[PDB]
RNA sequence: UUGAGCCUUGAUGUGUAGGAUAGGUGGGAGGCUUUGAAGUGUGGACGCCAGUCUGCAUGGAGCCGACCUUGAAAUACCACC
RNA sequence: GCUUGAGUCUCGUAGAGGGGGGUAGAAUUCCAGGUGUAGCGGUGAAAUGCGUAGAGAUCUGGAGGAAUACCGGUGGCGAAGGCGGCCCCCUGGACGAAGACUGACGCUCAGGUGCGAAAGCGUGGGGAGCAAACAGGAUUAGAUACCCUGGUAGUCCACGCCGUAAACGAUGUCGACUUGGAGGUUGUGCCCUUGAGGCGUGGCUUCCGGAGCUAACGCGUUAAGUCGACCGCCUGGGGAGUACGGCCGCAAGGUUAAAACUCAAAUGAAUUGACGGGGGCCCGCACAAGCGGUGGAGCAUGUGGUUUAAUUCGAUGCAACGCG
RNA sequence: CGCGGGGUGGAGCAGCCUGGUAGCUCGUCGGGCUCAUAACCCGAAGAUCGUCGGUUCAAAUCCGGCCCCCGCAACCA
RNA sequence: CGCGGGGUGGAGCAGCCUGGUAGCUCGUCGGGCUCAUAACCCGAAGAUCGUCGGUUCAAAUCCGGCCCCCGCAACCA
RNA sequence: ACUAUGCUCACG
């Protein structure tokens, strides 16, 4: 079924959140993981290891579709991302290329007013 | 202490079982400066310990408190502002003296009849991991795995 | 930032991404940068950065270390 | 691209006893094998990962049913589910 | 008359100066479409909110609006307000080079008149993001706030109004004059461009400092120095930039502008302390790491209180209470 | 005068129209915390239920009178 | 009038068509935490299937009632 | 994270 030769771990890393989301070539989703999502909540979600945890979590529940190689997407700042990757070759995969989808806005939309 | 790196004071042997391990755990279990009551049940522990295990000693008293043995504890602090539950590596001079006063404190529960019929039991269920002792180890240890997202 | 590495090697090293961006989408463009904030809060990072350059020439002292 | 029925055919179905990833029940003791065999090289289907299932062939014509463990006997042949 | 001030032409240089029109890329929101399976979102921590109707994430194709990453600087231009993607259209000034011309044409300016951020206001468009008001969830003794999720006027445009801001170098305009150093920026000379240079001299500009000035802080050839011209303004603090009238505005309100009454101060700069939920460096059973306690009981003692004829008197956060 | 509904610790509310059970939130008293007060933490007390009578084995709760209390009605000429 | 689904700790859930092993989340007490409070995390205290009956090696589970719980849409003395 | 207050006058 399937069974995709390679792949893209998109990466969503907020400061609450990591959210880890392993697609194929042309953006298309086989699965996920979540610091939410693998128990850490609160300030425990907002860590390089629960995010570590989540994409163990995600390296795992897409072994259907056999991938052995993948390109990651890091996105956002966060805590995790400079841990995550770690996970990857941790677990079992062999990393293509690393890459930022950080969307610049090139002064564009009004940002949100400064917090106190 | 604030800046005072200063080392700690030398022990003694005890005569009977000449070592140093078990001189500590006497130690631990004395009350009020009473050494003599103290080191008469330690023996009295372990002579009921080693008939019962069919061991020595020394290596019975060790298989034993290595399964109540701290790996990991957890401190707190305080760094920014925020107060959250960070797991620490124990140190090994620490480590086995953790593990002694978890034995001794269960002890004081669990009444039985004597003292030394109470640690000669709670070591036998620490030989086979089923005491209060290693349950006290069992949920240190899910602190520190559960909270090991703080390094 | 596409930073593929060769083939052995892996372990990350990814300074091209952190020499670049990273900080001028984030904690920049997160939350609102009043207009006049700007100006005043670097006239001050610019004015700290001579206060140091200059007294760079001068701190050439005595000192007796 | 459909939403089911439905027949042919082929597996599938590990409380525990235990050589068995055996559901209930049964025609009743030779099937099959040179209508080119046991063991295996390797890879597929299945997999509660205990161990089933099988393409083709170097090989070469054997393998084996009651017996002993079960509340039950052997998909050796074969009837009905 | 003269030509040094002032102005004209001549050839260039730099610039987010202006006004009008285009167009680009990133991103945000949204729109339908594919994938896909539980969360997403948020926070100090939560919840409201959003999601199994299939969200978030991911990709595909659109639509629309607003703003222009990096270059980008103690950089530039503008009288000030202010002015940043790129391209044409019309257009104002600035500066430099060496001449030629005019021949005091100048400087200031009460009234007058123009321009004048943001917020407002009016009529007609547009409306992604953001966001007064407003709603809900938190916080709290309360929370008409701060934080979170939503969110309308508004922010955008065209055209009129408003006429104010800490519209600030809190420093009116013009001119002359008086030690220095390091730079930034844009010119134009002399020399070998003999190789990213050698050496002057004009604009504008930032920083540090001399004399001098200043209450001091500081200013200091871009003066708060030394002088001249003219203008505006000030005369203790409150009352009050308020009332009343006038003018101006659709309004909001602006502008002009008192008095009674009341106080003996209000104020500026700097000095020594003390304090800070300011910063740095240290310390002590201060905390951590332990160990045994008090607080629960009974009794002893000492206070408070209450009672009494008297319950002598003193000691009362720490540093009074088995204290005198 | 008619008609429903009420009257419960100091306050405001449940429990009341299904008979044996008295809660909640503040406040009060006691002890902590603080230099002290507030806030905060930990204990404690406090109502025989408008009143007088019934019915009943037993009434805050059922029924009747009487005393305050709200809401509704007192209309056509 | 019916044919149908649905029935568990205090309660809201599933799990209940594919007989041998009753989950899961709020109420539950002790910790660890910290000068402390909130949180957050770890483990404990409770139903042999609402209940009674047939068969068969094993029955919440297969089949019949009850107490019911309804979904409904029918219901013309 | 947030976290209030201190009744009057008195040092020639
Ligand atoms: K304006
Ligand atoms: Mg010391
Ligand atoms: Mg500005
Ligand atoms: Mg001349
Ligand atoms: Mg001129
Ligand atoms: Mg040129
Ligand atoms: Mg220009
Ligand atoms: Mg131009
Ligand atoms: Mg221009
Ligand atoms: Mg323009
Ligand atoms: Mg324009
Ligand atoms: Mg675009
Ligand atoms: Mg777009
Ligand atoms: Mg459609
Ligand atoms: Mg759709
Ligand atoms: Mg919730
Ligand atoms: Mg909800
Ligand atoms: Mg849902
Ligand atoms: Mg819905
Ligand atoms: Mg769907
Ligand atoms: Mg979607
Ligand atoms: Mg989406
Ligand atoms: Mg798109
Ligand atoms: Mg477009
Ligand atoms: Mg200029
Ligand atoms: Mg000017
Ligand atoms: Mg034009
Ligand atoms: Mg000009
Ligand atoms: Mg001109
Ligand atoms: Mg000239
Ligand atoms: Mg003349
Ligand atoms: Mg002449
Ligand atoms: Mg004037
Ligand atoms: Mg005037
Ligand atoms: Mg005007
Ligand atoms: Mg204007
Ligand atoms: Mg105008
Ligand atoms: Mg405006
Ligand atoms: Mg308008
Ligand atoms: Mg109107
Ligand atoms: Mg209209
Ligand atoms: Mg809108
Ligand atoms: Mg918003
Ligand atoms: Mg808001
Ligand atoms: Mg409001
Ligand atoms: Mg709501
Ligand atoms: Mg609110
Ligand atoms: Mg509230
Ligand atoms: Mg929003
Ligand atoms: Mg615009
Ligand atoms: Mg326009
Ligand atoms: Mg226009
Ligand atoms: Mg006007
Ligand atoms: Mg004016
Ligand atoms: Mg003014
Ligand atoms: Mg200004
Ligand atoms: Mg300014
Ligand atoms: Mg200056
Ligand atoms: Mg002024
Ligand atoms: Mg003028
Ligand atoms: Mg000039
Ligand atoms: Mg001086
Ligand atoms: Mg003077
Ligand atoms: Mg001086
Ligand atoms: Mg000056
Ligand atoms: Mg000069
Ligand atoms: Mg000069
Ligand atoms: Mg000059
Ligand atoms: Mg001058
Ligand atoms: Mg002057
Ligand atoms: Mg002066
Ligand atoms: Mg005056
Ligand atoms: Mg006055
Ligand atoms: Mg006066
Ligand atoms: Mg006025
Ligand atoms: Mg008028
Ligand atoms: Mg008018
Ligand atoms: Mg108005
Ligand atoms: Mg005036
Ligand atoms: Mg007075
Ligand atoms: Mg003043
Ligand atoms: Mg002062
Ligand atoms: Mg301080
Ligand atoms: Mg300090
Ligand atoms: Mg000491
Ligand atoms: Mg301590
Ligand atoms: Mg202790
Ligand atoms: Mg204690
Ligand atoms: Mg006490
Ligand atoms: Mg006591
Ligand atoms: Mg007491
Ligand atoms: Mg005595
Ligand atoms: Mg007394
Ligand atoms: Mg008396
Ligand atoms: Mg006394
Ligand atoms: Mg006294
Ligand atoms: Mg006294
Ligand atoms: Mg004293
Ligand atoms: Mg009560
Ligand atoms: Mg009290
Ligand atoms: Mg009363
Ligand atoms: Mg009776
Ligand atoms: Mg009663
Ligand atoms: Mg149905
Ligand atoms: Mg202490
Ligand atoms: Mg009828
Ligand atoms: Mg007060
Ligand atoms: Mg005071
Ligand atoms: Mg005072």
């Amino acid at each position: 079924r399937k069974q995709v030769s390679d792949g893209v771990a998109h990466i969503h890393a907020s400061f609450n959140n990591t959210i880890v989301t392993i697609t194929d070539r042309q953006g298309n989703a086989l699965g996920w993981a979540t610091a939410g999502g693998s128990g850490f909540r609160g300030s425990r979600k907002s860590t390089p290891f629960a995010a570590q945890v989540a994409a163990e979590r995600c390296a795992d529940a897409v072994k259907e579709y056999g991938i052995k190689n993948l390109e990651v997407m890091v996105k956002g700042p966060g805590p995790g991302r400079e841990s995550t990757i770690r996970a990857l070759n941790a677990a079992g995969f062999r990393i293509t290329n690393i890459t930022d989808v950080t969307p610049i806005p090139h002064n564009g939309c009004r940002p949100p007013k400064k917090r106190r | 202490p604030r800046r005072r790196v200063i080392g700690q004071r030398k022990i003694l042997p005890d005569p009977k079982f000449g070592s140093e391990l078990l001189a500590k755990f006497v130690n631990i279990l004395m009350v009020d400066g009473k050494k003599s009551t103290a080191e008469s049940i330690v023996y009295s522990a372990l002579e009921t310990l080693a008939q019962r295990s069919g061991k020595s000693e020394l290596e019975a008293f060790e298989v034993a408190l290595e399964n109540v043995r701290p790996t990991v504890e957890v401190k707190s602090r305080r760094v920014g502002g925020s107060t959250y539950q960070v797991p620490v590596e124990v140190r090994p001079v620490r480590r086995n003296a953790l593990a002694m006063r978890w034995i001794v404190e269960a002890a004081r529960k669990r009444g039985d009849k004597s003292m030394a019929l109470r640690l000669a039991n709670e070591l036998s269920d620490a030989a086979e991991n089923k005491g209060t002792a290693v349950k006290k180890r069992e949920d240190v240890h899910r602190m520190a795995e559960a909270n090991k997202a703080f390094a | 930032i596409k930073v593929r590495e060769n083939e052995p090697f892996d372990v990350a090293l990814r300074r091209f991404k952190r020499s670049c961006e990273k900080a001028g989408v984030l904690a920049e463009v997160r939350r609102r940068e009043f207009y006049e904030k700007p100006t005043t809060e670097r006239k001050r990072a610019k004015a700290s950065a001579v206060k140091r350059h200059a007294k760079k020439l001068a701190r050439e002292n005595a000192r007796r270390t």
